[PDB]
Formats: C-alpha cells, sequence, structure tokens
C-alpha cells in the first residue's frame, strides 16, 4: 503493498484558487473505518486536518474554515479530490492526503500518508533553474575520499531534485535544504562521493529536475 | 489544539515520557512523529497498540486524559517533533501543537566542510558565487564566517539555519557572491564555520 | 474401534472476561442527613453473607497488573470531583491582583508566608469587590505587576477554576464488589501471597469483603492489613526501576495534625454565591509538628534488606529520600478534610544496608526507644486532581480535627539501580496504584455451562 | 447484553417477505444467539413486561410440548393436509406469498388444525400399544 500519492499545481497566484488530487494502491476497499483525508502543515509549523471521506460518500468538514473548502470525487476515476476558496498567501504549506482505517467506527488510524505537495503561493509566476558544476581548479586528495556535485539557482519556487547517473552511481551523498535567493528566488546544493584521481575513466552526472517548469537536465560533474 | 509541552530534553540512556491532553473523549488518541522536511510517520494506535512492523523502541502506553507516549531505550536518531491525534465531534479530527525531542550526552561531532569556486557562466555575466557547505556536526548549532580578502559577506548573505541529516548529525550552506572582477581582484577565497566556537576552515584556489 | 460426538450441560468451566460489576456499600455512613450527596448516590447497602466452596485439589492463574478491576473502579469513583465542579465566584474568573505586606488580619501567622490579602484589581475596582479577602500561606504571593507586587490569583490560568465547598463529603467507605449473575469472583490464597502466576488454595465467592479508597503519593494507609509478615510486589521484579509496592504486618502510626485555627467567616459573596474567607488570630500559634514511633518504622527497613537480598544478591543496598520535581513528587500526601498537606519523604528514607555475613549498619538507629519527629509542608492552592486542568483554592476548617493515621504499605521505585549500594526511593507509580492494595486477591470469570467430548456411544437413527 | 428484533425474544426483523427463503434459513434467524431513586420505577415497569414476556414464551413452549415438538424448530406429526384447505399448492405458495398473507388466508381454520394436532398426538401415543400390549 500500500502507498498513496497526491498531486496538483506547483504554485498558486495571490488570490487565485488551488485544486488537488489523490490516488493510491489499496483501491476503494470498504474496510475498518476506511476513508481518506486531506491535511496541511504551515511552513515549519504544526499539523492541521482539513477534511475526510469514508466507505460511502459520508463526508465531514471543519467548523472554522467550512465555506473555504469542498470535497468530492468521481469514484470511477479513482482520485480523491479537494477544491478551495480564493487564496491568501498564508495558505502556503506542506499539504498531504492520507488513508484512514478507524476500527468499527472509532479508534484512529491514519494508516498511510502520501509523499505530499509543495503548495506555494506568490503574486509572481514561475521562474526556471540555472545549473553549475562545482569541481575545483586545484586539487590535493587521493582515492574515494572526495565528493562533488552541482549548484542550482535563479528558479522559483521549489521543488527541484537531483539524481546520480539515473540512480546508478548513488553513494556517500550529502543534500542540503534549499535557501531563498534574496531577489525572491531559490537555490539548492547536492553532492555525491567520488574517486579523487579517476574522474573521466567514468562520468558522474547531475540529473537535475524542476517540477514547476517541468525542466529536466543532465550535466557532467567532471 | 490538543495541548502538549513545546520541547523535551534528556540523557541518551533515559526512557523519556511525553504526554498530550484530550480536550474531550480522548480514549482513542493515536500518535505520529515529524522528523522535519518530510512526510510524517505513524506511531501508537487505538490506545497502547503497537504499529505493525515499524521500529520497536517506541512504547505502547495509556492514560485517561493525559494521553501518554514513551521510548524504551532512547537513541540519538530520535530527535524529532512528536504529535497526538484524536477523533472528535462528527469526524472533527483533532491534533496537537507538537513536542520537540533532544538527546543529550550525544557527542559534539565536529563539522565536515567543503568550499567550491565560481563558474564560467557567471563570469560571462560579470557574476561569481562561492559555495560553502557545512555538514556532519552536532549539536544543531552553526554561525559561519568568510574571508573574501578582508571584505564582509556580499551579494547574498543567504545562509541556512541548522538542519538534520539522514544520521542525527546536522548541516547548513552559505553562498558568498561577487562580481567577476571582484573575484579576479580578490585572492583570499575562504569560509570558516565557528560551530560551538570550534575553528574549522576551507579555502579554494586557481 | 471408533468414536463419535457427545455434549454435556452443567460442565464445570469458566473463562476470564472484562465486564462491569455492581457495588455494595455502608448502610448508615450516608442517610437522610445527606440529601442528594454523591456518596448517598447509586450503589447499594452491605451484604453480611459471602460464602465459599473449596477448590479441593484445584488451582488457578492470576495477574494483578493485567486485571481490569483497577479501571472498573478508577472509573465510577472520580465522578465525585465532576459533581464537585461549583462555578467560580464573580470577583475572580480573571487573574485579579491582591494588596498586602503584613496580613490584613491582626498579625501574619507564627509560621511562614501567611500574610492575608484583599482583592484589589478586581473587575469594577470597587469597594463591594475589593473589601473581600483571602487566607494566605505560599503560592498566593506569586508575582504580578512589578516589584512591590500586587500578587497573582494563579487559579485563573487553567481550564477549570472551582471549589469543592465543605458540604461535600470524602469519607473512604468500604465498597464490596459483586459480579453479575453467571459471572463469578475467584479469590487466591496461600502463604506464598505473590499475586501473579499459579495459586494453590484458590477459593470462590459471590462478593468481596469491604475495600476502601486511599489518596496517597507515597505511603498507603488506613486499610487492609497483611497476613502475618511483610512482602513486595512488582510487574517483573527483574526490571531496573519500574514501580514496586511493599505490604506490612503491623500498622505503624503517623501521629499528627495542623490545628492552626481560623474562624468560620464564610460569605454569601457577590450575586448570592458562597465563599470561605476564614479570618481572625485566636489559636494562630500552631503547626503540623509531625512524629513517628521510630522503632516501629526501623523494623521494616531492617527486615526489608534481608528480603531484598533474595532479589539482589550480596550487594550493599540503599534507600534515598524521595525524587525531586513539584512538592507532591517530593512528598507523601494527605488531606484530613480540612487542609492539603505534603510531608518530606525527600529528607527522610536515606539509609544504606550492609548484606554480606552482616551483623551491622542497616538503620537510622539501634537501642534508644525515644521515637522521632519530622517536618512537613502545606499547599492551599492545588491542581486538585492530577492529570486534569482543574484547580482550587481550598476552604479551611477551625481548631484541631479528629485525624491521624497508620501505614499499610510503601509505594516505591529503584532509582539508580546499576551500581553497588543498590538504590531505591519512596514514591513513583500511577495514581491508580493506590487501588492495587489487597486487589491482588481477586479475578473475575464468566461461567460457560456446556461442552463437547468424544465417546464410544453411537446415536440412534 | 444484546439488542432487539421487535421483541427481546422471537426476533422479528428478518421478515424475508417470501416464506421460502425465510423458512429455508429459519435456523440462523435465532442461532445467531432524588439523584436516581426513581430508577426503581424505571426498572420495575419494564421488568414486569420483561418477566411477562418470558411467561408468554413459556405459553408457547407448552403448546410445542402438547404437539410433541419439544425443542424442535421445524416439526411435523401424522396429520394430513386433507384437500379442502384452500388448494394454493406447494409450488404456488412460498414463491408467490408472504407469512402475513398466509395468515390472512389461513386464519379461519386455526383452532380446528390445533384440535386435529391434539387428537392425533393423543392417538399416536396409544397406537403403539397395538404392537406393545403383550400383557
Ligand atoms: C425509507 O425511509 C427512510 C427514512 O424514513 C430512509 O432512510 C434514510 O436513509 C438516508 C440515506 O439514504 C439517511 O440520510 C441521512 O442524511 C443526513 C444528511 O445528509 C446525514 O447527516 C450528516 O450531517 C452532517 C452535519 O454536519 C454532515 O457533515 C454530513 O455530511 C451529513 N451527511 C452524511 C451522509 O453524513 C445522516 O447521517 C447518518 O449517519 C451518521 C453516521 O456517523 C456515525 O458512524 C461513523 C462510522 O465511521 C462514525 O465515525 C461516526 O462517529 C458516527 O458514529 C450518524 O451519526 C447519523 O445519526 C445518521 O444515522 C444520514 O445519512 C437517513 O438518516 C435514513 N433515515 C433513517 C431513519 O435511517 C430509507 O432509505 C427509505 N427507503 C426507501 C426504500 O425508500
Ligand atoms: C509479623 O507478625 C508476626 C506475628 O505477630 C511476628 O512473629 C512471628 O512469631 C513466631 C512465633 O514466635 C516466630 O517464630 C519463632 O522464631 C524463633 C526464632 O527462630 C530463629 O532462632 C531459632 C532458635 O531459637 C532457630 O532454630 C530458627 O531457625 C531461627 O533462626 C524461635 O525461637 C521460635 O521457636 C518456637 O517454635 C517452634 C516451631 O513450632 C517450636 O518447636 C519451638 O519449641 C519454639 O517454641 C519460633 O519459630 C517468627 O519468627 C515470627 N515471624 C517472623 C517472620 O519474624 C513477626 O516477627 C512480625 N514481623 C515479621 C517481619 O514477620
Ligand atoms: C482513618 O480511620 C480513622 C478512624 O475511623 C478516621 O478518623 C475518624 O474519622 C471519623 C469521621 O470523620 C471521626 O468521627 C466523627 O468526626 C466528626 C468530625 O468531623 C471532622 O473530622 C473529619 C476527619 O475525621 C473531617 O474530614 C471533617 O471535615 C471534620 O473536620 C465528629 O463530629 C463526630 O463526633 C461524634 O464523635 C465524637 C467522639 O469522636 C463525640 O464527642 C461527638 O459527640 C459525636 O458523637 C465523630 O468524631 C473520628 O473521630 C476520627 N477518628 C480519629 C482517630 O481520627 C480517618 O479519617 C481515616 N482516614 C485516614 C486517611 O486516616
Ligand atoms: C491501625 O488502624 C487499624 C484500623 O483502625 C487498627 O486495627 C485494629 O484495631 C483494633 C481496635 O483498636 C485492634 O484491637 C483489637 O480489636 C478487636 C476488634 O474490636 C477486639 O476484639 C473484640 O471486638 C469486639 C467488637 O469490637 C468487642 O466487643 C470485644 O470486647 C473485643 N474483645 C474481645 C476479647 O472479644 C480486640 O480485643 C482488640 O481490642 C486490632 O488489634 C487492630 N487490628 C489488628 C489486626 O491488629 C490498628 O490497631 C491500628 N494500629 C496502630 C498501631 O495504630
Ligand atoms: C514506642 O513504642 C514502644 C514499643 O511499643 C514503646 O516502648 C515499650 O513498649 C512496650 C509494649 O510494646 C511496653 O511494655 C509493657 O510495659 C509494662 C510496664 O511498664 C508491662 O506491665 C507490660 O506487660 C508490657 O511489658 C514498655 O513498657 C515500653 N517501654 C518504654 C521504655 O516505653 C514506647 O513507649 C513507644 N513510645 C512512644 C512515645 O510512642
Ligand atoms: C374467515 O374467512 C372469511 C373470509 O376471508 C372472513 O370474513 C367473513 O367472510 C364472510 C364470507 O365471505 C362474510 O360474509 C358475507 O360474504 C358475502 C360474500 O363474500 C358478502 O357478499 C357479504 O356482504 C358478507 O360479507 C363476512 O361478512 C366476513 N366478515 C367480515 C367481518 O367481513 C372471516 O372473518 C374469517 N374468520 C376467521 C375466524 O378467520
Ligand atoms: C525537605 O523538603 C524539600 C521540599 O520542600 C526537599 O526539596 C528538594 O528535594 C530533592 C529530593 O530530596 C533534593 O534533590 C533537593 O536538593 C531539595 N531541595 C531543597 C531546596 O532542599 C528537601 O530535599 C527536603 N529536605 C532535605 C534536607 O532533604
Ligand atoms: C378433512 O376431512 C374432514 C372430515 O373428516 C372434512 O370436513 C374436511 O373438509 C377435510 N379437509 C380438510 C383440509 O380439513
Amino acid at each position: 503493498q500500500v502507498t498513496l500519492m497526491e498531486s496538483g499545481p506547483a504554485l498558486v497566484k495571490v488570490t487565485q484558487t488551488l485544486a488537488v488530487t489523490c490516488t493510491f494502491s489499496g483501491f476503494s476497499i470498504r474496510d475498518s473505518g476506511k476513508g481518506v483525508a486531506w491535511i496541511r502543515q504551515p511552513p515549519g509549523g504544526a499539523l492541521e486536518w482539513l477534511t475526510s471521506i469514508y466507505w460511502d460518500d459520508t463526508k465531514y468538514h471543519d467548523t472554522s474554515l467550512k465555506p473555504r473548502l469542498t470535497i468530492f470525487r468521481d469514484t470511477s476515476q479513482t482520485q480523491v479530490i479537494l477544491i478551495l476558496t480564493n487564496m491568501a498567501p498564508l495558505d502556503t504549506a506542506t499539504y498531504y492526503c492520507g488513508r484512514i482505517n478507524n476500527g468499527g467506527g472509532w479508534k484512529d488510524h491514519i494508516d498511510f500518508w502520501g509523499p505530499g505537495l509543495l503548495v506555494t503561493v506568490s503574486s509572481a509566476s514561475t521562474k526556471g533553474p540555472s545549473v553549475f558544476p562545482l569541481a575545483p581548479s586545484s586539487r590535493s586528495t587521493s582515492e574515494s575520499t572526495a565528493a562533488l556535485g552541482c549548484l542550482v539557482k535563479d528558479y522559483f519556487p521549489e521543488p527541484v531534485t537531483v539524481s546520480w547517473n539515473s540512480g546508478s552511481l548513488t553513494s556517500g551523498v550529502h543534500t542540503f535544504p534549499a535557501v531563498l535567493q534574496s531577489s525572491g528566488l531559490y537555490s539548492l546544493s547536492s553532492v555525491v562521493t567520488v574517486p579523487s584521481s579517476s574522474l573521466g575513466t567514468q562520468t558522474y552526472v547531475c540529473n537535475v529536475n524542476h517540477k514547476p517548469s517541468n525542466t529536466k537536465v543532465d550535466k557532467r560533474v567532471e | 489544539a490538543l495541548t502538549q509541552p513545546p520541547s523535551v530534553s534528556k540523557s541518551l540512556e533515559q526512557s523519556v515520557t511525553i504526554s498530550c491532553t484530550g480536550t474531550t473523549t480522548g480514549n482513542s488518541v493515536s500518535w505520529y512523529q515529524c522528523h522535519s522536511g518530510t512526510a510524517p510517520r505513524l506511531l501508537i494506535y487505538d490506545v497502547n497498540k503497537r504499529p505493525s512492523g515499524v521500529s520497536d523502541r517506541f512504547s505502547g502506553s495509556k492514560s485517561h486524559n493525559t494521553a501518554s507516549l514513551t521510548i524504551f531505550g532512547l537513541q540519538a536518531e530520535d530527535e524529532a517533533d512528536y504529535y497526538c491525534g484524536s477523533y472528535g465531534s462528527g469526524g472533527s479530527l483533532l491534533f496537537g501543537g507538537g513536542t520537540r525531542l533532544t538527546v543529550l550526552g550525544q557527542p559534539k561531532a565536529s563539522p565536515t566542510v567543503t568550499l567550491f569556486p565560481p563558474s564560467s557562466e557567471e563570469l560571462q555575466a560579470n557574476k561569481a558565487t562561492l559555495v560553502c557547505l557545512i555538514s556532519d556536526f552536532y549539536p544543531g548549532v552553526v554561525k559561519v564566517a568568510w574571508k573574501a580578502d578582508g571584505s564582509a559577506v556580499n551579494a547574498g548573505v543567504e545562509t541556512t539555519t541548522p538542519s538534520k541529516q539522514s544520521n542525527n548529525k546536522y548541516a547548513a550552506s552559505s553562498y558568498l557572491s561577487l562580481t567577476s572582477d571582484q573575484w579576479k581582484s580578490h585572492k583570499s577565497y575562504s569560509c570558516q564555520v565557528t560551530h560551538e566556537g570550534s575553528t574549522v576552515e576551507k579555502t579554494v584556489a586557481p | 474401534e471408533n468414536l463419535w460426538v457427545t455434549v454435556y450441560y452443567g460442565v464445570p468451566v469458566w473463562k476470564e472476561a472484562k465486564t462491569t460489576l455492581f457495588c455494595a456499600s455502608d448502610a448508615k455512613a450516608y442517610e437522610k442527613e445527606v440529601h442528594n450527596v454523591w456518596a448517598t448516590h447509586a450503589c447499594v447497602p452491605t451484604d453480611p453473607n459471602p460464602q465459599e466452596m473449596v477448590l479441593k485439589n484445584v488451582t488457578e492463574n492470576f495477574n494483578m497488573w493485567k486485571n481490569d478491576m483497577v479501571d472498573q473502579m478508577h472509573e465510577d469513583v472520580i465522578s465525585l470531583w465532576d459533581q464537585s465542579l461549583k462555578p467560580c465566584v464573580k470577583l475572580t474568573p480573571l487573574c485579579v491582583t491582591l494588596n498586602c505586606t503584613n496580613a490584613t488580619a491582626s498579625n501574619s501567622s507564627i509560621i511562614e508566608g501567611m500574610k492575608n490579602c484583599s482583592f484589589n484589581i478586581t473587575t469594577e475596582l470597587r469597594d463591594k469587590r475589593e473589601k473581600k479577602n483571602a487566607l494566605f500561606y505560599k503560592l498566593d504571593i506569586v508575582q504580578l505587576d512589578g516589584n512591590s507586587s500586587q500578587y497573582r490569583l494563579i487559579n485563573c490560568n487553567t481550564s477549570v477554576i472551582t471549589q469543592a465547598c465543605p458540604k461535600v463529603s470524602f469519607d473512604p467507605i468500604p465498597i464490596h464488589y459483586c459480579a453479575p449473575a453467571g459471572y463469578a469472583i475467584l479469590k487466591c490464597n496461600n502463604k506464598t501471597f505473590t499475586g501473579t502466576g499459579p495459586c494453590n488454595n484458590v477459593s470462590t465467592v459471590q462478593c468481596t469483603h469491604g475495600i476502601k479508597p486511599v489518596v496517597s503519593t507515597q505511603l498507603l494507609l488506613n486499610g487492609s492489613l497483611a497476613e502475618g509478615e511483610i512482602i513486595i510486589r512488582s510487574e517483573n521484579i527483574t526490571n531496573n526501576v519500574k514501580t514496586i509496592i511493599v505490604h506490612l504486618n503491623e500498622s505503624v502510626k503517623i501521629e499528627c495534625t495542623r490545628p492552626n485555627n481560623k474562624t468560620r467567616t464564610s460569605i454569601r459573596i457577590g450575586p448570592g454565591q458562597w465563599f470561605y474567607a476564614t479570618g481572625q488570630v485566636i489559636g494562630d500559634i500552631r503547626e503540623a509538628y509531625c512524629n513517628i514511633n521510630e522503632s516501629k518504622w526501623n523494623e521494616t527497613l531492617q527486615r526489608v534488606s534481608k528480603k531484598l537480598k533474595e532479589y539482589f544478591p550480596h550487594k550493599n543496598i540503599t534507600f534515598q529520600p524521595s525524587s525531586g520535581g513539584d512538592l507532591e513528587i517530593t512528598t507523601h500526601s494527605f488531606n484530613c478534610g480540612g487542609e492539603f498537606f505534603y510531608c518530606n519523604t525527600s529528607s527522610l528514607f536515606n539509609r544504606t544496608y550492609m548484606a554480606n555475613s552482616t551483623d551491622m549498619a542497616n538503620s537510622t538507629e539501634t537501642n534508644s526507644t525515644r521515637t522521632i519527629t519530622i517536618h512537613c509542608r502545606i499547599k492551599q492552592i492545588i491542581n486538585m486532581w492530577q492529570e486534569v486542568g482543574r484547580a482550587m483554592y481550598a476552604p479551611p476548617i477551625a481548631g484541631n480535627i479528629t485525624c491521624i493515621s497508620n501505614i499499610t504499605g510503601l509505594l516505591l521505585t529503584r532509582d539508580g539501580g546499576k551500581n553497588n549500594t543498590e538504590t531505591f526511593r519512596p514514591g513513583g507509580g500511577n495514581m491508580k496504584d493506590n487501588w492495587r492494595s489487597e486487589l491482588y486477591k481477586y479475578k473475575v470469570v464468566k461461567i460457560e455451562p456446556l461442552g463437547v467430548a468424544p465417546t464410544r456411544c453411537k446415536r440412534r437413527v | 447484553a444484546v439488542g432487539i428484533g421487535a421483541v427481546f425474544l422471537g426476533f422479528l426483523g428478518a421478515a424475508g417477505s417470501t416464506m421460502g427463503a425465510a423458512s429455508m434459513t429459519l435456523t440462523v434467524q435465532a442461532r445467531n444467539l432524588q439523584h436516581l431513586l426513581k430508577l426503581t420505577v424505571w426498572g420495575i415497569k419494564q421488568l414486569q413486561a420483561r418477566v411477562l414476556a418470558v411467561e408468554r414464551y413459556l405459553r408457547d413452549q407448552q403448546l410445542l410440548g402438547i404437539w410433541g415438538c419439544s425443542g424442535k424448530l421445524i416439526c411435523c406429526t401424522n396429520v394430513p393436509w386433507n384437500s379442502s384447505w384452500s388448494n394454493r399448492n406447494l409450488s404456488e405458495i412460498w414463491d408467490n406469498m408472504t407469512w402475513l398473507q398466509w395468515d390472512k388466508e389461513i386464519s379461519n381454520y386455526t383452532q380446528i388444525i390445533y384440535g386435529l394436532l391434539e387428537e392425533s398426538q393423543n392417538q399416536q401415543e396409544k397406537n403403539e400399544q397395538d404392537l406393545l400390549a403383550l400383557d
């Protein structure tokens, strides 16, 4: 096995409207308090449940937000969905859907949670990435003691991610959380372990991908 | 929301006790945790019931209103934020503010550090960036300093607060930025961590 | 040769089962003198008759930690406090200030911070409100405003602000639980009174004899005496520090009360509410001054080291005073129905014990008669029930009171138990574990009046 | 203890509509088996009914004993369905009528059928002496 996914837009504009979708293994089983939910967390904040739906379209709603939200599906299309009001940028968050399994009608299970969505809000639109290899001009190490990678810059918003020869050379990795580039953009670093003296007998590749532009690009580290 | 304490700190050998409070009914509170930047993880269910096949050190337990969570043998990796979750009126599912955990007596570890020079596609645009990477340290403390000759940090002070790795060690990065002529006219190209006051330095050269 | 099925009814069999049970109780401790009172409510008068038949040749499994009755009567009973949640007085739902330096009464008392005080920043800031005044001791002087503080009414900051006024009763009546029909209660007995695993002289009843409430942090009291020596109980006694309990031969006394007098000046406050503003300084010179017949304590520890030698071989062994935290963790606890109080188990209980071929060094003292005296604290503003957001400023009572007690057992924990001088402290445990006392005698079963077996008899067709 | 099927015994609710499925599954349709001082009165009055319902149930058990069907759930005896009873026919009852309809048909003959059972049972006892009266 069981896994969940959610997906939607990578950015929303200031006072526009979000919409999102959620699909899964575990397909529409009518099990032990079985349902699905939507949850969000403010930037670095606590968790917040929004809403959920069960083994028939019995469905339930937050008191404080109510008109701000609405929930349904086309059962045949096998996505759970969520639809919302127009947006104040504070509604930016880590958002997730999740699976429910509450017993005979009590006792909590949210027994699976999806990889989530980077729901992000600004008055501005998307901007695409610039990528740079980082290997230095002068060198002194020997053997597999070294590590190298690529910078990413000038994009907005996140996510961007990196892989090492389509996963095939993944070892001794470091990855750093991205930082706001002070013009109102973002920047990222990720690194992989390498032989200090044997670059070019094999090639080490930054496989960079950026969802908002859907830009995917491969560059040599050496 | 469900009220709980903000933060908990204890020795690495010690079986820590955590609690959160059910505002109503309470006797079905599940537990979950939040190691940061990532999807959360399931803990105890029903009441006291052990989740199937996840790490066995997290301790099934009960209370009537002060719903309670614990660890058996505490370990360094357990530094994370911990949450209560509840049924409530008509499917009003309720949730806590979190509680952070710190695992004292843990050694710490001195920074692993790396520095990289600016790139040709910056030099074509009169730009330059030095990329400083700070990693493998403990506790989650950092400050950072630079020596682009005698000059202060320029064109992006852009530096992370402390962040956790895959292991219970911590990391950050910094991006001192210049014009290409500032890069060519300077000659010292150096970054220094000052983590817990410890002097740790990297430098680049043509 | 072959076999076939047959069935029998009245077969002697039962199985262990979670259930509710219903309660017998004292026939006169409540009466028409106490209309609508919670002790008068629900469960029935007393049964004199509990018979038995013997389990000749026959034995059964027990586990006091596993048994559900702890929850059965942790539920029901605490609803006395739910019935006791009287509203806040009109003057004080908000965090009011109070002004004093010496007392508003004729003197501040002979012992500690009893510096009685008027409300001042008090809703309307008006004589009808600010004329009203409270008894002081300790938590009542907590800081509000700046230096030269107008002191904090601390009771405002928690989810329930209330008082259980003196009309409410807290008498520890003996309940006598009986199981529903077709259920039965089984009673374990042997000199090996361990209370988990197999039991030999197991016995049958329609109902238990009387067992009584208790409300202690560290020393259990005023109830079920042991069978003829001392014994220790634990879930898994091999454990490092998980809670331990000790049960006593001979009820050693606690010899004290805190008879400091304040007069019956209650007030029909505000919009026709009630409050207990007890004042004046007649009988003000008095303190808890607590005492114990030392030898009758000493005997327990000096035997107990031998008992512990069976569980932890040859090592030097130790008690230390109770663990830190709030005064409550720092102390043994009581209220007479008159004042809330907390004695210093965090000064007492400090003894080491030698355990080689020993003939020495196991006690406070030896060969003096003499007895001892001990000192103890009061807390007049209370988180009145642990593990809930409820708090009360306590209503006082005049003069000396008919109170004192004697001790049935210790609540205990093995703090520091990874090195020689093997260490322990008084305290620990759930608030529930008060009610472990005696209940190790029992378990509840459901009867199952039919069963099936093979036979040689082939049925008609 | 347990819920309710119209009554705490007899357990109407699996009405089945067609008598066919209902009869062909009749086994499972039971084989599945002042503060508070006025709680005296609010125990007394339903207690009376509860007891008198068991007494009703015992009236039924008495009739079942009288027909020689003690503890049975489906039962039969000697008596024929001798032609003049409505001719609705086996293959034309259960599949096209309901228990409530069947009563609304059959209500006339009730005491007569009961008497025919009584007589037949009482004869069936002594009829065995046609073989066993050896002394
Ligand atoms: C013959 O005539 C009968 C009527 O006399 C018909 O029966 C009726 O059938 C309908 C469904 O077909 C049923 O509908 C009711 O609709 C309500 C309004 O939609 C619904 O109320 C909910 O209200 C909240 C308000 O905030 C909303 O958030 C909900 O979205 C809203 N709708 C729904 C669908 O939830 C009624 O809800 C029923 O179910 C809940 C269940 O909740 C409990 O179980 C959960 C299990 O996981 C547990 O988690 C929860 O904690 C709860 O314990 C109950 O709480 C409600 O009491 C209620 O039972 C409901 O859907 C009517 O109620 C039916 N009436 C009767 C008397 O049963 C019949 O179909 C007709 N047949 C024919 C052939 O004509
Ligand atoms: C809890 O409450 C009980 C009851 O109030 C207290 O008293 C118990 O009382 C009995 C009866 O007196 C005690 O048993 C007696 O012990 C004496 C000492 O035994 C040691 O020394 C002898 C030599 O004198 C050794 O042989 C023996 O191995 C021991 O090392 C004995 O002198 C007594 O002997 C008498 O009884 C026997 C047996 O029937 C007769 O044949 C003899 O003729 C003689 O008359 C007797 O055995 C008992 O020790 C007390 N119990 C305990 C456990 O102390 C408790 O003291 C009190 N406290 C505790 C901790 O239980
Ligand atoms: C352990 O067990 C002992 C012994 O039973 C208990 O102490 C006894 O408690 C009863 C019940 O209160 C006392 O009997 C009656 O007390 C009334 C006074 O009530 C005050 O005291 C109680 C605490 O005991 C407070 O909660 C309450 O708020 C009051 O402040 C008296 O009015 C009664 O008077 C009658 O008896 C006296 C003689 O005793 C006569 O002079 C009178 O004319 C009248 O007939 C009565 O006294 C009893 O006195 C207490 N005895 C002792 C030795 O203290 C403990 O409470 C119990 N619990 C614990 C934890 O130890
Ligand atoms: C710790 O507190 C407990 C509970 O209050 C004390 O428990 C027991 O208290 C009694 C009375 O103080 C002690 O004395 C014996 O009591 C019995 C029962 O009253 C007496 O037996 C006979 O009882 C009837 C009815 O009461 C009476 O009519 C008879 O006259 C009377 N006597 C006879 C010969 O028939 C008996 O004589 C004693 O007076 C108990 O000893 C005590 N229980 C135990 C097991 O010791 C306990 O005393 C107290 N301990 C301390 C140190 O404070
Ligand atoms: C603390 O408790 C001890 C032990 O009970 C008290 O000391 C001694 O107690 C015994 C009884 O246990 C007394 O014995 C009796 O003595 C009289 C003669 O006085 C005799 O007729 C009886 O047959 C019986 O033997 C003993 O006298 C007593 N000794 C002393 C010196 O007190 C002690 O008094 C208690 N102290 C307090 C303040 O509680
Ligand atoms: C026994 O069955 C009958 C019929 O189902 C029940 O009703 C009674 O039936 C008779 C005969 O039909 C009625 O008498 C007369 O019948 C003719 C022809 O149908 C009609 O033209 C007359 O107007 C008259 O109805 C009789 O009136 C009717 N009774 C009632 C109250 O309507 C009878 O009740 C059943 N008895 C039992 C004990 O089951
Ligand atoms: C008398 O009571 C006080 C509380 O009023 C005890 O307070 C603390 O208790 C712990 C456990 O014993 C100690 O670690 C602390 O050092 C104590 N603090 C203070 C300020 O005393 C106290 O222990 C008791 N008195 C003595 C002499 O032990
Ligand atoms: C059965 O026989 C009797 C006479 O013995 C007759 O009156 C009746 O109509 C017949 N049929 C039924 C079904 O009773």
